[PDB]
């Protein structure tokens, strides 16, 4: 019903460990892990054996902690669901402590406990934090509390109660940038759960590594890497203007923006809107929100340049509201801040590191066409749809150049194909046929090159079937399914082929129509996929389509092709679209009367 | 290129920053000249109080040679 | 997700606690997490030393670095030498979780669309991983190496 | 190429070709005769220029890898050589050394560090180079080659 | 002016003035001499050549405000063509439109609109004015002129 | 600006023409360029080797150079030859336009403050901006040394 | 930032030897108060919401400076007054642990007087609740290592006046 | 330091240092007496280490300029040499390459490039240091000093 903008594969955190968060820091800082993230992971993990005899004890006594777990409320007064959930939230308590202390962060415990105190019913919170103390009081008892990790379970205990105390915590808030921007809400439990970004803020006293780490992760956030390594990053003047006292981190992000670097990285390959695309990524840590926002960029491209772009990005009013002055944009992603729906798809394509890879603009496509009717397109999305030429198997590649727009088609959907039958006439479509292009050598040939659309070499002869059509053995219908059944047709059309690329370029060559829909893409798919290859060239042969159109006796040949066959058959146009204006008058040639 | 060298405090009146989101307002920046209308226009926008416009690079009155 | 956030993550999916069989794939992830560390450390410090023997073992004097090949026109050495580093770090960042998670959420989704869209052999990187993991053991010892070599396996799985 | 950065900063503007670079691409257009001489120079003379600057090179420097008695590093110090004086050709054909750069000189470092090569060693046998090509070609022409030959010399 | 431009694309990559820069630089001191003809030429006829300008483009667009029968109009457009005339005499004085940008064809159309006049009559004149310093100059004279007035052209 | 267009400038001001005495100016400045471009291609030939002579014929063996001093630490003398191959650049892009207005839109501003700011010390540091005047004068001779020095000695001044 | 080390080994680096014994003894000195001041700063941590209340209770509540026309009326003023006292107690922590009020000095007291008058933050208010949050630290982590934390406010305050 | 990054790595994400970080405090805190019986250790013995480290230098890179002739020169490559074990000493007393970096490996290739000593030489001769350290140090100090050592060779 509306195109498809991709459903990535997305991997949203509940929590951190101790060693992912170690990871988190070290990969957003770009480099190995060091001296003091080191004893980090190497102090925990050797902590690790009282962690795991503590989640060991707790679960071994786990019946008799929530056995033992203000006015005590009655049990038929309360209810039997009120109580389930009573009994379920006390063990879930337990259960996350010892995940907590497995996982050596109090993370999962802080995410998941801090935003509670109004969805337990808030009159049962002084119940609560009383069972919860005596879980505490329990669970240090069967624990010695002389000088051991008893001090480490009261501790977790008490971030517990702690979370668990806090009132309502405000929702975050990424407020919409324009009319067309939507704003969204997002909840704290939300952004405490996601990967904790550096905010990488540039002060005129830092220290001067510190400064070279917020130059390197502004190459990070606009060039995509660490340049500063290469020669390439020999911009001495901007880096010695923004070190001291001037020229601010917004006023280098503009001089990283309008140099030749970014220019060869993200706009010489590029056409304007992937460039865009892109741009708003490198500046703004973030896609394109709506088709308007598009608009305006592109018109002030077109009239000033991309330079213009980059000015209009780093002078916005949301780039003062993020990342202010003199601190560097970063993405905001899944728990950075609260996502768009819209965008979804192309900003997970954007974020990630092989953003550049892709060379159609994927934001302005799934923008522009979802205000749109359905595409002609293969129901498999477009990368299904082969190349309209005399052979060859020639399909888009989702990996090489990926130009993919997913699109949902339902199963009785049908697709629009352009028939060389209404158009042209008669005896000029009865050119290409051969039946029977009377002579039997000719039919052969011509069953080849419908088979195979440019005749083969000896090797690829079916010469067994030659002399049974020459014999009368067999009529045309048998020797093309012949031909289809031949070694060569199968590696030419179906090892080297996506299965359903590959019966979708099968059903063009023998029934010489791409297929309409998911019924019958659908069919074919299950028949090659159960029975095979052999079998999908008997079902196509002796499909009904096949003998409505070809009979028995005629030579399979093209009848229907998709639009774009045709627009690529018609490169200067079409032939007579509209009364053309040869000529005309326009006013000022005119006015000069 | 010739350049402002601007300070400028602009303060936030429709966000509560809780931790990370605070990072400063009184910027002293030096701005290019086709960027220092828009840059005022925003801190205008945004509400800030400008106390120090000059221009750091480039002489007044230049019929050309300014950029 | 290292390997704590997997296990703890199969616990609570089922909803249970921490398991004794998921406690004893716990306790062997955290006793040999110090022959883990002491391998990161290292790896750490001879980064370079690895890459450069790697090339010199896998990648060097073949026509790849000749002209027409995909290591011509320095840059594009640079960009080889950049790739062969960030697959050691990240190899790396997965020995130090005990999970994959790192490498099939930031190296290999993304990076066969990548190369295949910038016309990198496949099979020479595939090859020049596989030279990182027997210099790593070398340089090292058998345990470290196969313990890391697994995840620079698992890279070479997604290529 | 010139021309390349010519069509790109009308680009990036959104703007025609103003005819001062016109004026550029017709002054680069008239002295393509002499580059193509230039070119021709080089590929005639490189054999010579690779012996006998590999020759001063070890002369001034003997602790290089390129003469420790393995032949493989001299001929690949050699074909190093032979390439970069291509590159320089490459420059003088485009007008521009986008070509050299693109090709030798963006990743050098780290290509020559990788190859545990000194880069300063590399450096003075771009002099070394330098005076070969000072010597065999006409004044003008040593000129335009030299100053590419320098171009290598920064980047090291 | 072309020295600026090269400067500052000098500037840009950090870096001295490439093997290009100094070779447009010499082109530029070089054809000084001519540059310095041109503009001698055209501070001396730019009487004539407003004048038959104005009488070409009077003949050819007559419903403009020069000549709506007010003597101020009409002295403003003829003061107006002396002064874009001596904008292309400082373009070619300093190889680069960058005098007539920076001076006449930047805020040009928002200026000539709030001044109510149509832009599209302006570009008439300035073609007039083009043709007739075609009339007066000789022929590399006339293409280096033809180039500044064809950028007043296209700023309109 | 350069020489040509502060010509331009001022005779957009008086509004008039070039006259012919700003016409012998501009003839000067176009008879000059091509020994100009010489010397620009003989500093863009050896200027890091100037950078190392002046560094250590100004720079070096003083107590500025070691401990407690302000071209200690590895990453201060990277600062202070790339503040020399600045000035050595922009002297160089001055003797290309004719006029030291780069020097004084680029260069001179803000960076007397930035040096009292960081304790950079101004008076070594206009020691080397003359000891590279001097190896200039040397590695080029009289003329083209005299016209590079003059926009050194107009550094010199900025910095004083 | 630069911490207590840090500045040891800067001045015997700018003196061009190795630590003396002055030096080494005042590494003694910080390295024998680290573990005070780790725990220190494990309270300040888990009780900075309770100590930015008390602190604000006792010296900005009840005073017409959160009167009508206040600084702290309009309630996100208010809540910008909030972030600033929990972001001037986090610096103090790191100050703290760090041994070094270096850091306040890089990313606190730099332009932070500036920026309050232009804002039309009065300066005094905040200066009496940082001394405020001074005492708060002080009774609830003791004479010693309140002290301790004190000297860290104190340099808040002083960069402050 | 140590000291200050974990400060660092608490700010810029606006927390406070985590329980694990203030481990490593309070643990780093219990490696110090082992780290200044090194620093008392390297601090005691320096002019031996940069003698025989001189030693095995000459002996296996004689084409250096410190062995040209110059005591000048020879007494300045030993100060070099005896000013980098003092910043691995230093390093050691502050858990990390930090000092190290900040003093003596941020601008060491441009600077000893401006000094035109071979930075394949410095490296040989951090080597035969790194080597006399192995010699007068217990095999725990061995690792905990030559890892800065090889912080060394990677910035050479
Ligand atoms: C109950 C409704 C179901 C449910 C919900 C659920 N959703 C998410 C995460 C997100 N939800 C959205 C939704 C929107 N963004 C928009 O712009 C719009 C229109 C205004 C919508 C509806 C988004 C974008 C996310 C991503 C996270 C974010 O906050 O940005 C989750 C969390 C996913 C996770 O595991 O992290 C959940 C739980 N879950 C159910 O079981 C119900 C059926
Ligand atoms: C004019 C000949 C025909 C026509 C044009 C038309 N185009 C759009 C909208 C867009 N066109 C583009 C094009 C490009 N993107 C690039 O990067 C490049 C630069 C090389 C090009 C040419 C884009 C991205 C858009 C969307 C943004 C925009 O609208 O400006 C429209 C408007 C469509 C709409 O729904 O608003 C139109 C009308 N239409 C015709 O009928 C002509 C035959
Ligand atoms: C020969 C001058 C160049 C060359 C050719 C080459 N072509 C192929 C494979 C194919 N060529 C085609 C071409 C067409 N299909 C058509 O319908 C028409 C007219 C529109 C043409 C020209 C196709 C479809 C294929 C693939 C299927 C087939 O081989 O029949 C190859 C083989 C490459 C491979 O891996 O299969 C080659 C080598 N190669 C050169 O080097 C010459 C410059
Ligand atoms: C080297 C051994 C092999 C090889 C590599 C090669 N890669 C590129 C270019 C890129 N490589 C990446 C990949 C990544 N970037 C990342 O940040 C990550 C880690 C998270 C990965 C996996 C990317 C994105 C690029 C694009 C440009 C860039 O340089 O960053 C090249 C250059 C390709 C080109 O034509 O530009 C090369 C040469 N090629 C081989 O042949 C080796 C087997
Ligand atoms: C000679 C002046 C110096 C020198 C050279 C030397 N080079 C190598 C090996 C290689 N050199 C390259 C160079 C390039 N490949 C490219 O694509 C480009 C752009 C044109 C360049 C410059 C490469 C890639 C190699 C590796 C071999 C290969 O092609 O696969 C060596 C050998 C090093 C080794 O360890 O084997 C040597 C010795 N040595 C000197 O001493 C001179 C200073
Ligand atoms: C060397 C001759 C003297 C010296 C130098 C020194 N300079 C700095 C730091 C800076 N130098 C500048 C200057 C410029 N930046 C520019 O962009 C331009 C080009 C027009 C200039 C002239 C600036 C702004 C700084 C600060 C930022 C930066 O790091 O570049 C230092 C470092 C000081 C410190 O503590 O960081 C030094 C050592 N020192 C001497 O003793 C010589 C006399
Ligand atoms: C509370 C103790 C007192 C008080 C507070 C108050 N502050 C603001 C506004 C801001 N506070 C800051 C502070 C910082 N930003 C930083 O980067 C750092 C380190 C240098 C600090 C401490 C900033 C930048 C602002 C403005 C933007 C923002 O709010 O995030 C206000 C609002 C004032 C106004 O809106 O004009 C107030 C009320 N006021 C009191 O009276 C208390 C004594
Ligand atoms: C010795 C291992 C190598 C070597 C050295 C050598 N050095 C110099 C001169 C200087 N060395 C320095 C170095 C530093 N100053 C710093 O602040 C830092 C950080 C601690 C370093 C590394 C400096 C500044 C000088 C200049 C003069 C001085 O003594 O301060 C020389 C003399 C250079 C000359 O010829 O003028 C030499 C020879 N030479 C070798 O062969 C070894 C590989
Ligand atoms: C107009 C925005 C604004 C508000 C709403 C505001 C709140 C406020 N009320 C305040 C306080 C209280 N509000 C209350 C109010 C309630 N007591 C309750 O339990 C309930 C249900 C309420 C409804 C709000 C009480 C008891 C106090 C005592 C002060 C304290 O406990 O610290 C103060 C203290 C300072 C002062 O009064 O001068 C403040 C700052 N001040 C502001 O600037
Ligand atoms: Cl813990």
């Amino acid at each position: 019903d509306r195109t498809n903008g991709g459903s990535p594969v997305v991997h949203p955190q509940q929590y951190h460990t101790v060693p992912t968060a170690v990871i988190n820091g070290a990969h957003q800082r770009d480099r190995y892990p060091n001296h003091s993230e080191m004893q980090t992971l190497s102090t925990f993990l050797r902590t690790g054996l009282q962690r795991l005899e503590i989640a060991q004890t707790l679960a071994q006594h786990a019946n008799e902690i929530v056995a033992a777990g203000f006015q005590a409320i009655n049990i038929a007064d309360y209810g039997a669901v009120r109580m389930k959930r009573s009994m379920r939230d006390l063990g879930w308590f337990l259960r996350y402590i010892t995940y907590a202390v497995v996982a050596g962060d109090t993370s999962i415990i802080t995410v998941n406990t801090r935003g509670l105190r109004g969805i337990i019913p808030e009159d049962v919170t002084v119940a609560t934090t009383v069972a919860l103390q005596e879980m505490q009081w329990k669970s240090l008892s069967f624990f010695p509390v002389d000088s051991a990790a008893a001090a480490l379970v009261r501790r977790y205990f008490d971030v517990l109660i702690a979370d668990y105390q806090v009132e309502k915590p405000s929702d975050r808030y990424r407020t919409g940038v324009s009319k067309h921007d939507q704003g969204l809400s997002f909840p704290e439990s939300y952004e405490d759960s996601g990967c904790a970004i550096p905010r990488w803020v540039m002060k005129p006293t830092l220290p001067d590594s510190e400064k070279d780490a917020v130059i390197r992760a502004a190459y990070r956030q606009v060039f995509e890497r660490d340049i500063s390594g290469l020669g390439t990053a020999e911009l001495t003047q901007p880096i010695s203007q923004l070190k001291g006292e001037d020229g601010s981190m917004e006023l280098f992000i503009r001089q990283l923006g309008k140099s030749r670097l970014y220019r060869q990285l993200f706009y010489e390959p590029y056409m304007i809107s992937r460039s865009i695309e892109l741009a708003c990524r490198h500046f703004l840590g973030r896609g394109l929100s709506c088709m308007e926002e598009f608009q305006r960029y592109f018109e002030l491209v077109a009239d000033q340049g991309f330079s213009a772009l980059v000015d209009a990005l780093v002078s916005s009013q949301e780039y003062a509201d993020y990342f202010g002055a003199e601190t560097v944009p970063y993405i905001r992603g899944l728990g950075i801040e609260a996502q768009a729906c819209r965008n979804w798809g192309p900003q997970l394509d954007l974020f990630k590191y092989s953003a550049p890879a892709r060379k159609v603009p994927q934001f302005v496509t799934a923008f522009a066409s979802y205000r749109q009717p359905l595409p002609n397109q293969h129901p498999y999305g477009m990368g299904n749809d082969p190349l309209e030429t005399q052979f060859g198997a020639i399909f888009p590649h989702e990996t090489t150049n990926p130009a993919a727009q997913p699109v949902h088609f339902s199963e009785d959907s049908r697709r629009i194909l352009v028939g060389h039958a209404h158009r042209k006439s008669h005896a000029e479509i009865s050119q290409q046929i051969f039946s029977l292009q009377h002579s039997v050598e000719s039919v052969i040939l011509a069953a080849y090159r419908q088979v195979f659309g440019c005749e083969v070499l000896g090797s690829q002869r079916h010469q067994a079937a030659e002399t049974q059509l020459k014999g009368g053995l067999i009529t045309v219908r048998e020797f093309v399914r012949q031909l289809a059944k031949s070694r060569s047709f199968r590696q030419a059309y179906w090892e080297n082929l996506y299965m359903t690329k590959a019966a979708e370029i099968i059903h063009r060559r023998l029934l010489g129509r791409p297929t309409y829909g998911r019924r019958e893409t659908s069919k074919y798919y299950d028949i090659c996929g159960r029975q095979g290859f052999y079998a999908l060239v008997d079902a196509l042969i002796d499909s009904d389509d096949y003998r409505t159109a070809f009979g028995e006796n005629t030579v399979p040949y093209e009848r229907y092709v998709t639009p774009r066959g045709l627009a690529l058959r018609s490169p200067k146009g079409p032939v007579a679209i509209s009364k053309l204006r040869d000529n005309p008058h326009t006013v000022g040639e005119y006015m000069m009367r | 290129m010739r350049m402002f060298r601007v300070t400028a405090c602009v303060p936030s009146q429709t966000r509560i920053r809780t931790q990370r989101e605070l990072q400063n307002t009184y910027f002293t920046k030096l701005v290019p000249y086709d960027n220092w209308f828009k840059e005022q226009q925003r801190i205008q926008k945004m509400g800030g109080t400008i106390v120090k416009v000059e221009l750091a690079t480039g002489r007044r009155g230049a019929n050309t040679g300014l950029a | 997700q290292d390997a704590i956030t997997t296990l703890i993550n199969t616990s609570d999916a089922q909803g249970k606690y921490l398991d004794d069989s998921s406690l004893d794939t716990l306790q062997e992830y955290f006793r040999s997490g110090d022959l883990r560390a002491k391998a990161a450390m290292t790896i750490s410090a001879n980064a370079s030393t690895i890459v450069t023997k790697t090339v010199a073992k896998s990648l060097l004097y073949t026509d790849i670095t000749g002209p027409g090949g995909n290591m011509y026109t320095c840059r594009r050495y640079a960009a080889c030498i950049r790739d062969m580093d960030f697959f050691l770090r990240y190899g790396t960042y997965a020995m130090l979780a005990g999970d994959a998670s790192i490498l099939d959420e930031r190296v290999l989704n993304g990076l066969k669309e990548t190369y295949n869209s910038l016309g990198v052999p496949v099979g020479a990187t595939i090859r020049a991983v596989q030279a990182m993991k027997e210099v790593v053991n070398d340089m090292l010892g058998a345990e470290a190496g196969k313990e890391v070599g697994y995840y620079f396996d698992h890279i070479c799985s997604g290529l | 190429s010139l021309v390349t950065e010519l069509i790109l900063s009308a680009d990036s503007e959104a703007r025609y070709p103003a005819p001062k670079e016109l004026r550029i691409f017709q002054d680069f257009v008239k002295t393509g005769e002499q580059r193509v001489r230039i070119a021709k120079a080089l590929a005639a003379n490189e054999e010579r220029i690779v012996q006998n600057g590999s020759q001063k090179f070890w002369e001034r420097c003997p602790n290089t890898p390129s003469n420790s008695g393995v032949d493989r590093k001299t001929a690949s110090c050699q074909r190093d050589q032979g390439w970069y004086v291509r590159l320089i050709a490459y420059s003088i054909l485009a007008g521009s050394e986008r070509p050299l750069e693109d090709i030798g000189t963006v990743g050098i470092k780290e290509m020559y560090n990788n190859l545990e090569i000194p880069i300063r060693n590399i450096a003075e046998c771009m002099r070394c180079l330098k005076e070969e090509a000072m010597a065999v070609l006409s004044d003008e022409d040593a000129q335009e080659v030299a100053a590419y030959f320098d171009l290598i010399i920064q980047s090291l």
